[PDB]
């Protein structure tokens, strides 16, 4: 390969010998696209143009009243699409046409990836085939309904839990067979080399403008980023260029779920195992006999069984620091955002919003400048906090 | 490591080629699956290709997907798997058995305790369905400690890089899925690859003779035989029964 | 009045006497926040770190294909709340600060005016009482429970016909004897001035926007500004950087319902007839017995019974041309738009991207450049849009 | 414009103040009104305020509002409004009718046809609820024209100059709605105003004299009335009989 592909002992490409090529004729199309200017032209005018880049850094004024913690949020949920996904999959469509491919395929739970996908392939001319489990069909048929408007097929999974994890799988298969015309566009920094590099660069704007935003308006960098972690796409893009500035720390919050303790959470960087699935070597919530299981939370976007391999090598440097956060937790930051500075986040943003909040709480005479990386907007989620209240 | 060698050693004094099942343990009910395999062996299987339940399968699909699930819902554990394999070669002593495995399963206890536990109930291969040779070595390297033969996918896309090392890499046999198959076969041949044995789409009689004639070492049947097993799944005499002449006549038509 | 109340005929302020004192602490509020370089700066600030401005000026790429036409939608979809009503609705919040007022009062129809009140309310620290007709919320009631959840009190009108104009009324019943400590935060360019001057003022910087941005990217104005007008502040926000630009032409789009010749639409600036209610003299749905009448449009933001007094005399001296869609040809735009770019557009703005899409097809190879308003983007409308197909 | 002037001669001699009932025209039906409005003169109603039904009500809301729809539903057209006018005005030539409006009911027609049209009933006052005296040189000069009082409100928070403005402005009689009463009252007699009938929350005898008794010239009891029609609607012969006791304790008060 022309690129690393492990992250310490995380990684790898642990797939079937047919799908190899197809992942080494995508990292040299990559690793050329990066060296072409154009190319790099071409992704910055869209995101600009199209998705509506630089996304702000806003300062909470009331959140933080009476601590002596300063509080930004980076509005992803302001990106066309209201959540970060948009910016990876902008690059993924730019760089299967460079390789002349005409069609993507993509998975989904909550349809997110597949509504990105969707709204990139329309934008760009190629056709496009989401793998969704029929269980996630069910349940989120506004974004179902939303993907088809955009012209997608919406394949419904029902291998045995019909849930992503089959999705992901079938969408493997489907590759294996399409990959001369088709190109996988994988959901988040996880899965075989070069994705977990691909999705990182292509998210790595956001930690870029963070930087030189923070610096305008607070000149100096913060004391922690934080950011949730699914399968960490924008936890690592929030993350990677503040890697080398040993001074700023970087807190992942993984769903705690119903708690720890209950085994009902989606934490496996901290509470699951090491193990080889979705072609990588990575921690995952698995059973003792390394059958996989699925995540549980609050928010179906962060219901990813696993996490990327850069996210359990940074853990084990002791580089960035990984958390979780009840689902209960992450309701009263969702609360907390709408009422006091009228942001309805997402859900999955809310449990990074939930630890920042805890922290300040805590420790409420400490000064602290803290950036959470507001991934998505939660208008999705104001049925299901409806029912919860 | 040995039984193949032996195998292929016996078949070619006979001028035929191997006729290899391929079937899901413990699917549809351990006892079941125990009378089938034993069905199999009697009327002709040359080896036995056995799979173990998993999370879900990726170099197989559809068919396989539905038979594991049939084994999962039978209470078949790694531990079942494991005193299943120790009972199939306590009654045939001298038939290859080879497991196809996802890498999840192998690494869970530790690679090289995983064959270990092959070696100590009489496994002679294991293909690892999602370890390309680039991510091979450890598992390669624990199989040949314990005289486990790790089988390689030769794919049709391959190249001829990869064609020396599976080469290089393989023993027992090499399982074989641009180039035509006689261009393969030939390649092979020259780096001195393990006996291939043509694995796609094996389903008729013809197709096996074809196989054969083109210079394969044998046929693997894949989906077919659990295709009868789901066809007679209530029908238990004659699923046997139909097991029973479909092996006879795929296995006549390898006397070529 | 420091400012002239009137658009040639069209204006006023048509209120009962004790109101009267309300709106003339209004506009010398107005007059003095205009002149005050602080006001300026914390409306600016607020707009671009809160709200997300510039917002973007997208080229479609793909709907103009096979006709001359250039086509460049002002992506107010992207700003937050969703929708343009957010400009003018922190401008209004900052100016009732500036009068030491800690209320506001509002009123809907669809919650969105509702909801963009309730954010700025729960930014800036103002108590915030929302009138809504009962018909409207038991309809709206995703944009009731999310007014709520940004502390804000849903009050339901029942008066006789309970939508829009019951609420408007209510709402200035209950400013006549709150003006003092409360504000009231009026919804579109329309009503009494100064509300029809002071709306557009926090509604120009998208056409002085879209001004320097087709500049840039064109070298050149476009030929036409198009933009729907429920009561008029987008289309008036479009316009007014424009009106001395002799050469670009301006377009209102206004429902056309069920068809005009129907009786159900909502186009009463070219099939209504002068009257003088809500505290205006201007255009309107009405009897030929003065009693007003209900709008009748696909989309609920556009139900508004007359339009903003500006727009109206524009029309009169033949400076802006005001022109109907029907309902389908407003859905057929939406599943366009969404189908060719990936931008699921409002129902509401739907209409005029209809309309710039009709001119491109009646003659095709007519060279011109269309700016479109995208005023809103449609999550809302996918529901109705799924009973509707 | 005449009849006020001569019903504000006619009290001062008796040293008595106006009492003027409020009720909406067409109100729990047409016939009912008019026997309700008769009841009302015959009980002793110096003047008459007359409301007309328009699609709501602004400078009057909750019980006025309920009276309006009443009022839809009976079929009150403009047309039903002046015939019942014209009657009212055949049956009492003497009582001053004044009535209150909103401003696109008289816009509709053209303003100035909608003063001829009063001239015609035999109106004596218009007031338009939401002209305010910036905006009325339109209806003043209209009304004036044909020899209707154009009514104004004077508000709670008047100043100064909307005082004389008021005061330069209206005719038959100001309706009086920081500044002491007292203080308001003076001031429009120092500006010559027309005779200041207090409206605001007359409700009982006590505050009929009340308003007397400061300077006001009488007492506009707007929703009392309205309040006794929907207490009794089904009811009807006593909703009548509590009308005329209040209007004779109204009235009674007010000789003072
Ligand atoms: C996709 C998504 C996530 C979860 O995924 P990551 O790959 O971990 O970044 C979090 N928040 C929002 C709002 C999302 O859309
Ligand atoms: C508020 C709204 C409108 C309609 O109102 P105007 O006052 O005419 O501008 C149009 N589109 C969207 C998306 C809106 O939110
Ligand atoms: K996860
Ligand atoms: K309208």
């Amino acid at each position: 390969t022309l690129l690393n592909p492990y992250f310490g002992e995380f990684g790898g490409m642990y797939v079937p010998q047919i799908l190899m090529p197809a992942l080494n004729q995508l990292e040299e199309a990559f690793v050329r696209a990066q060296k072409d200017p154009e190319f790099q032209a071409q992704f910055a005018d869209l995101l600009k143009n199209y998705a509506g880049r630089p996304t702000a850094l806003t300062k909470c004024q009331n959140i933080t009243a009476g601590t002596r913690t300063t509080l930004y949020l980076k509005r992803e949920d302001l990106l066309h699409g209201g959540a970060h996904k948009t910016n990876q999959v902008l690059g993924q469509a730019l760089l299967a046409k460079r390789m002349g491919k005409s069609e993507i395929i993509a998975e989904t739970g909550a349809g997110q990836h597949g509504v990105a996908s969707a709204l990139a392939s329309a934008l760009l001319g190629l056709k496009c085939r989401i793998y969704m489990g029929a269980k996630d069909v069910e349940r989120q048929s506004p974004n179902v309904f939303r993907m088809r408007l955009m012209g997608a097929e919406v394949i419904p999974v029902h291998s045995g839990s019909a849930t992503l994890k089959d999705a992901c799988n079938e969408a493997l298969r489907d590759w294996s067979g399409s990959y001369e015309t088709a190109h996988y566009m994988l959901g988040t920094a996880a899965g075989p080399h070069p994705y977990p590099t691909i999705v990182r660069e292509f998210q790595r704007m956001i930690g870029e403008e963070t930087k030189a935003q923070i610096l305008d308006k607070e000149g100096r960098l913060p004391d922690a980023v934080i950011a949730c972690v699914g399968g960490g796409s924008n936890a690592i893009g929030m993350f990677a260029d503040f890697i080398n500035d040993t001074s700023v720390g970087l807190i992942g919050v993984e769903p705690g779920g119903h708690g720890i303790e209950t085994g009902e959470h989606g934490a496996p960087l901290k509470h699951g195992r090491v193990g080889i699935y979705f072609g990588m070597k990575a921690p995952m919530m698995q059973t003792a006999d390394g059958q996989i299981e699925e995540s549980y939370s609050i928010s179906a976007g962060l219901d990813f069984p696993s996490v990327g391999p850069q996210h359990a090598y940074l853990n084990s440097i002791g580089r960035a620091d990984y958390v979780s956060i009840t689902d209960d937790e992450a309701l009263e930051a969702f609360k907390t955002l709408c009422r006091h500075e009228g942001i309805i986040p997402a859900l999955e943003s809310s449990h990074a919003l939930a630890h920042a909040l805890k922290m300040m709480r805590e420790q409420p005479e400490k000064e602290q400048l803290l950036v959470v990386n507001l991934s998505g907007r939660g208008d999705k989620d104001i049925f299901t906090v409806h029912d919860i209240l | 490591m040995e039984r193949y060698e032996n195998l292929f050693a016996q078949l070619n004094d006979r001028r035929e080629g191997a006729f290899v099942p391929f079937v899901t343990l413990g699917d549809p009910g351990i006892e079941q699956s125990l009378k089938i395999i034993d069905t199999l062996i009697d009327a002709g299987a040359d080896a036995l290709e056995l799979g173990v339940p998993f999370s879900d399968p990726l170099a197989d699909g559809p068919t396989i997907q539905n038979a594991n699930l049939r084994a999962f819902a039978a209470g078949v554990t790694p531990a079942q798997c494991f005193e299943m394999l120790a009972l199939i070669r306590e009654k045939h002593p001298t038939i290859p058995i080879g497991l196809l495995m996802y890498a999840n399963l192998v690494f869970n206890n530790g690679i090289d305790a995983f064959y270990a536990r092959c070696e100590q109930v009489g496994v002679d291969s294991v293909l690892v369905a999602d370890v390309p040779v680039e991510e091979s070595a450890p598992f390669r390297q624990a199989a040949l400690r314990h005289n486990i033969a790790p089988i390689f996918i030769c794919p049709p896309n391959a190249d001829d890089d990869l064609l020396r090392q599976v080469a290089s890499y393989g023993r027992g046999y090499t399982y074989l899925l641009a180039l035509p198959l006689h261009h393969l076969i030939e390649k092979l041949k020259e780096y001195h690859a393990a006996p291939a044995l043509q694995g796609f789409g094996i389903s008729s009689p013809e197709q096996v003779s074809a196989a054969v004639r083109a210079g394969a070492a044998g046929a693997i049947s894949g989906s077919a035989i659990v295709k009868i097993i789901e066809k007679n799944l209530a029908s238990p005499k004659q699923m046997l029964a139909e097991l029973r002449s479909f092996v006879s006549a795929m296995k006549a038509a390898s006397r070529a």
